[PDB]
C-alpha cells in the first residue's frame, strides 16, 4: 500500500511497500526513471515521461521541462488552456506514478510519501502537499531528501552525523545531518544551476569543438546529428564510470563523402573541461560546516544521493571534504530518495518494527540427505519464524530405522558444516525403498527456537528433536560464512550423486 | 488488572488486524508467479534489441546514404533484420503516416494540421508489443 | 470470568501467527524473486542463435580484408562490440 515517490527537476521514481519491504516499481514502458518532462499533446491527450518528451524536441513551445526548479512561483503555461495551474504539472506525473503502481500486483496505492529537496521552504513543502492531494494520493511525510535517502541506507538509533552529497544531475545538494533521538538538520545550500546535465553539454561541446577542428562542418543547424552526439555524449558520460581509457564513433554526421567523427574522449580531458563545475562545490561544502559547530571528524557517515553519482571527480572531492571515510553502498543513488520515502510511509502506518521482520536470518537450516549430501529446507535468508514439509524415504530395504542429522552451513558438504543433532526414528515396517513417505518439518518461533520433527506418514511413527542451537552465534563469525560459501560458488558436484540415485526404480 | 486487560485487549486487536493484511499482501504476490513472471524476465528481451538498435540504426543510415545499398554487408543487415523478424520486429514511423507521440521519437519540427514525419532520420524498431524506442522523425 | 490466561495465550498465539505469515510472506516473496531471474535463461532464447550467425557472416566477410575502409569499418566494429557483451564468441 505505501509508496515511495522521489519526484524531481530531472528524473522520478515510484516505489511501492510489498509487506516489509520497498521495490521501485518500473514505469509503463519498462525503465524506473519517469523523464519528468510532463508535456502537452496536440490536442487533450495529456503525456509525461518519454511519450512526453519525444513530443517536446519537436515542440519546445508545448512543453513544461522542469518543475522542481520551480515552487510557488508559477512556472506555468497555457495548452488549449487558460493559465494552468504550476504544482498541477507534478501533479501530472504524481499520478502516472500512482497508476503505474499497478504495473506491480496492487489494487489502491493510496499513501505515498513524496520527497523534496534539502532546500526547503513552507512554500515548498505546501507547494509539494497540494500536488500531491490534487493527484489523488494522501500524503503525510514530505521528508528532506537528505533524510530519506538516511532512512533509505537505515539510520533509525548512538548520535550518527548523516553526511548527504545530493549531485541530484541537474540541481545540487550538501548537508550535514546529525541524527539522534528525532530527526535533525541544521543548515543547507548548494548550487542550483548545476547538475550532471552540465557534464553532458561540457562532453557535448567539447565534441562539436573537436568536430570543428577537424573539418569545417559547424554542426549547430543538423539536428539529427545534434541527437546523434547527446545521446553518443551521455552514454559514454555514464560509462566513463569505467574503463577510464574511453572512445565514441558516431558513424555518419553528415556528406556532401561521408564524415566519420571519432574522438577518444578519457575523463582526464573529463576532470579537465569540467573542473569548474566540481570546485563550485567547495563553497556549499564550507558553507555548512561553517554555519554550525562541524569538525572534519565530526561526520559519522556519507551517502551519496542523485543520479550519476559514480563519477570518480564527485566521489575524490567528497572523501577529500571529510578524509579517507568510505560513503554508504546499497542502493542505487538515482532511487535513494524513493526507497527512504517507501520505508519512511510504512513506517508513519505501521508497517515496520513492532515483533515483524526483527527476525532476519538464521543463517542456515537444513538436513544432511544420503551421500554427503544436506536437503535444504529453510532458505538461507528466509524469515525465522517459518515452517517447512518434506517426505523422506528409507535408503534401504527393508530398514528398521532412519537417522536424521541437522547441519547448518550452506556448503553442500555436510563434512565441513557444524553438526547440530541426531534423531532417530524407529518402529519402521521392513518394506522395500520408494513407498515410505517420512514427513519432517522445521518449527521456528520469534526467539529462533528451532524444532525439527519427523514422522512416519506411512504408520505413525514420530521422533523429534530439539537442538536449538540455530540462535546464541557470535555475530563476526556469521559474516565468515558468508564469504565461505561464495568462494566456493562453482560446486556442482552434488549432481554426480544426484545421477548416482539412479539405482532406485 | 483492569489497565493490564486493556492494554492485552489493544495488543491482540492490533496483531489481528496486522495478520489479515499481510495474509492479503502475500496472496496478491502469489498472484504474480503468472502475471508479471515473463514481464521481468522478458525485459531481457527488451535489452538485447535495444542493445542492437543503434546497429540496426547504422545500418540503416548505411543504406540510406548509398555506401551500403548493395553488398555482402547489406546481405548481413538484411540476415539480421530477417531473423529478428521472428522475435517480432515491427518498424513503426513509416514514411507519410500519423506522427505517434508514443511511437515516434520527433526532434525536428521543420513546419510549424495534422501531423506527419518529413523523414526518419532512424527508423524506429519494435520487439513484439513492447514499444522499445521511439521513432526520430522529422514532423513537418 | 477474568479470561487473563486465555488472554495471554491468545497473545503468545497471535504474535506466532503473525511471525509465520511474514516470514511465509518473505519465503515466497524471495522465492517468485528468484524465479523472476531463473527465467532470464528464457530470455536468453535464441537471440544469440539470430546474431551468431549474423557475426560470422560479417567476419567471413572481414576475412577478405573488406572491413578495412572509411565509414564501411563502422557497423560491423559496433555489432561486434554491442554482442560481445550480450553473445558469444564465434
Amino acid at each position: 500500500r505505501a509508496v515511495g515517490i522521489d519526484l524531481g527537476t530531472t528524473n522520478s521514481v515510484v516505489s511501492v511497500l510489498e509487506g516489509g519491504d520497498p521495490v521501485v516499481v518500473a514505469n509503463s514502458e519498462g525503465s524506473r526513471t519517469t523523464p519528468s518532462i510532463v508535456a502537452f499533446a496536440r490536442n487533450g491527450e495529456v503525456l509525461v515521461g518519454q511519450p512526453a518528451k519525444n513530443q517536446a524536441v519537436t515542440n519546445v513551445d508545448r512543453t513544461v521541462r522542469s518543475v522542481k526548479r520551480h515552487m510557488g512561483s508559477d512556472w506555468s503555461i497555457e495548452i488549449d488552456g487558460k493559465k494552468y495551474t504550476a504544482p498541477e504539472i507534478s501533479a501530472r506525473i504524481l499520478m502516472k506514478l500512482k497508476r503505474d503502481a499497478e504495473a506491480y500486483l496492487g489494487e489502491d496505492i493510496t499513501d505515498a510519501v513524496i520527497t523534496t529537496p534539502a532546500y526547503f521552504n513552507d512554500a515548498q513543502r505546501q507547494a509539494t502537499k497540494d500536488a500531491g492531494q490534487i493527484a489523488g494520493l494522501n500524503v503525510l511525510r514530505i521528508v528532506n531528501e537528505p533524510t530519506a535517502a538516511a532512512l533509505a541506507y537505515g539510520l533509525d538509533k548512538k548520535e550518527q552525523r548523516i553526511l548527504v552529497f545530493d549531485l541530484g544531475g541537474g540541481t545540487f545538494d550538501v548537508s550535514l545531518l546529525e541524527i539522534g533521538g528525532v530527526v535533525e538538520v541544521r543548515a543547507t545550500s548548494g548550487d542550483n544551476h548545476l547538475g550532471g546535465d552540465d557534464w553532458d553539454q561540457r562532453v557535448v561541446d567539447w565534441l562539436v569543438d573537436k568536430f570543428k577542428g577537424t573539418s569545417g562542418i559547424d554542426l549547430t543547424k543538423d539536428k539529427m546529428a545534434m541527437q546523434r552526439l547527446r545521446e553518443a555524449a551521455e552514454k559514454a558520460k555514464i560509462e566513463l564510470s569505467s574503463s577510464q581509457s574511453t572512445s565514441i564513433n558516431l558513424p555518419y554526421i553528415t556528406v556532401d563523402n561521408p564524415l566519420f567523427l571519432d574522438e577518444q574522449l578519457t575523463r582526464a580531458e573529463f576532470q579537465r573541461i569540467t573542473q569548474d563545475l566540481l570546485d563550485r562545490t567547495r563553497k556549499p561544502f564550507q558553507s555548512v560546516i561553517a554555519d554550525t559547530g562541524i569538525s572534519v571528524s565530526e561526520i559519522d557517515h556519507v551517502v551519496l544521493v542523485g543520479g550519476s553519482t559514480r563519477m570518480p571527480a564527485v566521489t575524490d572531492l567528497v572523501k577529500e571534504l571529510t578524509g579517507g571515510k568510505e560513503p554508504n553502498k546499497g542502493v542505487n543513488p538515482d532511487e535513494v530518495v524513493a526507497v527512504g520515502a517507501a520505508l519512511q510511509a510504512g513506517v508513519l502506518k505501521g508497517e515496520v518494527k513492532d515483533v515483524l521482520l526483527l527476525d532476519v536470518t538464521p543463517l542456515s537450516l537444513g538436513i544432511e540427505t544420503k551421500g554427503g549430501v544436506m536437503t535444504r529446507l529453510i532458505e538461507r535468508n528466509t524469515t525465522i519464524p517459518t515452517k517447512r514439509s518434506e517426505t523422506f524415504t528409507t535408503a534401504d530395504d527393508n530398514q528398521p530405522s532412519v537417522q536424521i542429522q541437522v547441519y547448518q552451513g550452506e556448503r553442500e558438504i555436510a563434512a565441513h558444516n557444524k553438526l547440530l543433532g541426531s534423531f532417530e526414528l524407529t518402529g519402521i515396517p521392513p518394506a522395500p525403498r520408494g513407498i515410505p513417505q517420512i514427513e519432517v518439518t522445521f518449527d521456528i518461533d520469534a526467539n529462533g527456537i528451532v524444532h525439527v520433527t519427523a514422522k512416519d506418514k506411512g504408520t505413525g511413527k514420530e521422533n523429534t528433536i530439539r537442538i536449538q542451537e540455530g540462535s546464541g552465534l557470535s555475530k563476526e563469525d556469521i559474516d565468515r560464512m558468508i564469504k565461505d560459501a561464495e568462494a566456493h560458488a562453482e560446486e556442482d558436484r552434488k549432481r554426480r550423486e544426484e545421477a548416482d540415485v539412479r539405482n532406485q526404480a | 488488572a483492569a489497565a493490564d486487560a486493556a492494554h492485552t485487549e489493544d495488543k491482540v486487536a492490533e496483531l489481528t488486524a496486522d495478520l489479515q493484511r499481510v495474509q492479503a499482501d502475500f496472496a496478491n504476490y502469489r498472484k504474480r508467479a503468472l502475471r508479471d513472471q515473463q514481464a521481468a524476465a522478458d525485459r531481457a528481451k527488451a535489452s538485447v534489441v535495444s542493445q542492437l538498435l543503434g546497429v540496426l540504426d547504422d545500418l540503416e543510415r548505411a543504406r540510406k546514404h548509398g555506401d551500403l545499398e548493395s553488398g555482402p554487408l547489406k546481405s548481413v543487415a538484411d540476415k539480421l533484420d530477417s531473423a529478428l523478424t521472428g522475435l517480432g520486429l515491427v518498424a513503426f514511423g513509416a514514411e507519410g503516416e500519423d506522427f505517434d507521440p508514443v511511437l515516434h521519437e520527433a526532434v525536428q519540427h521543420e513546419g510549424d494540421s495534422k501531423p506527419v514525419i518529413g523523414t526518419v532520420m532512424r527508423q524506429g524498431y519494435q520487439l513484439g508489443e513492447q514499444v522499445l524506442r521511439h521513432a526520430l522523425v522529422g514532423v513537418v
